[PDB]
């Protein structure tokens, strides 16, 4: 339906640490409120075969920690 | 072997028409659908709509329906992309690709961009830029070509006709003032320069100019 | 019209990892018939057109290495690289030809991460060709360095100079993966000739002190 | 089908 009164293209900036140590960084473009689902989303992606997924948010939730536990 | 080959750059004042070219090779063009789809300047691409090769029937993406024409021609394999009425935000660049039965899209061509604009062409200057008189010895040696003042978009920069192809940097373009500026860098072994001539070489389509720059030391 | 969301938006990742890309569509691209996905993944270098990798939704082109992996049926579809090189840096986009118009996603760009690269820094005085026009650029390269973040700073006889200068940077570059930036400094002659000293400093991650580099023009 | 260019997976039907 996209807003045309009001805003913000946001972008959250999320740390992938998986369970063997490597860590990759991905970026989601949108409003706030599409972008944070996106990294959920993509966090449940990469869970099905990296394992369970926590998270660390900051900068209002504009970054993000995700650990998978792997396995 | 298949190939796509469109049409050069084209620079258009607003209100103007262009009408660019795609010619097939290498397969019988009548025997597969060609689409066209455009990609303007860093965001994405989106499909136009496709001509009928057989039929010559052109079908339309609404977001193109009005301005834009496909057409053939089909004894010359060539497939035509008209824009009239050109506004600012047409400029972009145009692919013409040709779609198989299963869906995607086999070969495309290397896409043909279009600047609308009303500022004039103007042929750029092409300045060789040599290491200054003096720090020695670097087991490299960095090498570059500086591309001014110059309208519209491209140039293609290469070095020693395209020979030099390693350690080669040419950055995008920045415009200012109407004007553009570009630069190039290649970073060869000091055993072959000054021994063996470096050139830049430099092409502005719009102007039709190729500028053979030889870099020499100062 | 069938909507096509793919993300991450971006995604950097270290030389032979396994990075996983994700496009969702609006509607099922799945024929009844055919059983069929029409949905296809290509991928786009810098300057060059799109090229497929991927259709039916998981039918690797001809010529494409077995290291792209498509899945998914239905709304949901992913393309996997599972030893990921610097040839695999650029955009890669799914498009959905189900049902027209065909549509693509926005395209997830792929960088690759590396060891982190000091810049290697030139800098060049106008050329004497330029100078015969009245015009003076001091150019100067910062290239082959890592991460991608960069500062550059001129300095005429000591001072800061903010006017006349013009960026342009490289997209990770598809040997080394490191990046590239091209700085310069345009003055008319007068200016140029009334100053003798010039100078830009970089600033990198890779150094808490700016690398320098200049020329005096009473030694040119 | 009455066509040899298609665009569109929805129309096309098992080859048979």
């Amino acid at each position: 339906k996209t807003p045309e009164e009001p805003k913000e293209e946001v972008t959250i900036k999320v740390n992938l640490i998986f369970a063997d140590g490597k860590i990759q960084t991905a970026e989601f473009k949108g409003t706030f409120e599409e972008a944070t689902a996106e990294a959920y989303r993509y966090a449940d992606l990469l869970a099905k075969v990296n394992g369970e997924w926590t998270a660390d948010l900051e900068d209002g939730g504009n970054c993000m920690n995700i650990k998978f536990a792997g396995k | 072997q298949i190939q796509l080959v469109q049409s050069g750059p084209e620079l258009k004042k607003p209100g103007e028409t262009v009408k660019i070219s795609c010619k097939a090779s290498g397969y019988t063009f009548t025997d597969f659908s060609m689409h066209w789809v455009n990609q303007a300047p860093g965001k994405g691409l989106n499909w136009m709509g496709w001509v009928n090769t057989e039929t010559g029937e052109p079908t339309y993406a609404d977001d193109f329906k009005g301005r834009f024409a496909f057409s053939l021609e089909t004894s010359a394999s060539t497939a035509y992309l008209q824009i009239n009425s050109l506004k600012n935000e047409d400029t972009a660049t145009y692919f013409c690709a040709r779609f198989l039965l299963r869906q995607y899209f086999d070969v495309w061509g290397a896409g043909t961009t279009v600047t609308v604009s009303s500022a004039k062409t103007t042929p750029p200057s092409v300045y060789p830029l040599a290491p200054g008189s003096a720090a020695q010895t670097n087991s490299m040696v960095t090498l570059g070509c500086l591309v001014k003042g110059y309208f519209p978009e491209p140039v293609t920069v290469t070095w020693n006709s395209g020979s030099l192809s390693s350690g080669v940097h040419t950055f995008p373009a920045v415009l200012q003032s109407d004007l553009y500026t570009l630069s190039s860098s290649v970073t060869v072994p000091s055993s072959t320069w000054p021994s063996e001539t470096v050139t830049c070489n430099v092409a502005h389509p719009a102007s039709s100019t190729k500028v053979d720059k030889k870099i020499v030391p100062r | 019209d069938i909507v096509m969301s793919q993300s991450p938006s971006s995604l950097a990742v270290s030389a032979g990892e396994k990075v996983t890309m994700s496009c969702k569509s609006s509607q099922s691209l799945l024929n009844s018939r055919t059983r069929k996905n029409y949905l296809a993944w290509y991928q786009q270098k810098p300057g060059q057109s799109p090229k497929v990798l991927i259709y039916w939704a998981s039918t690797r082109e001809s010529g494409v290495p077995d290291r792209f992996t498509g899945r998914g049926s239905g709304t949901d579809f992913t393309l996997t690289i599972s030893s990921v090189q610097a040839e695999d840096q650029a955009v890669y986009y799914c498009k959905q030809a189900y049902i027209p118009p065909l549509t693509f996603g926005a395209g997830t760009k792929l960088e690759l991460k590396r060891a982190d690269a000091a810049p290697t820094v030139s800098i060049f005085p106008p050329s004497s060709e330029q100078l015969t026009s009245g015009g003076a650029s001091v150019v100067c390269f910062l290239n082959n360095f890592y991460p991608k973040d960069i500062n550059v700073k001129w300095k005429i006889d000591g001072s800061e100079r903010q006017n006349g200068v013009l960026n342009s940077w490289t997209d990770q570059d598809s040997k080394d993966s490191t990046y590239s930036m091209s700085s310069t400094l345009t003055l008319t002659k007068d200016e140029y000739e009334r100053h003798n000293s010039y100078t830009c400093e970089a600033t990198h991650k890779t150094s808490t002190s700016p690398i320098v580099k200049s020329f005096n023009r009473n030694e040119c | 089908p009455g066509g040899g260019q298609i665009v569109g997976g929805v129309y096309l039907l098992p080859r048979r």
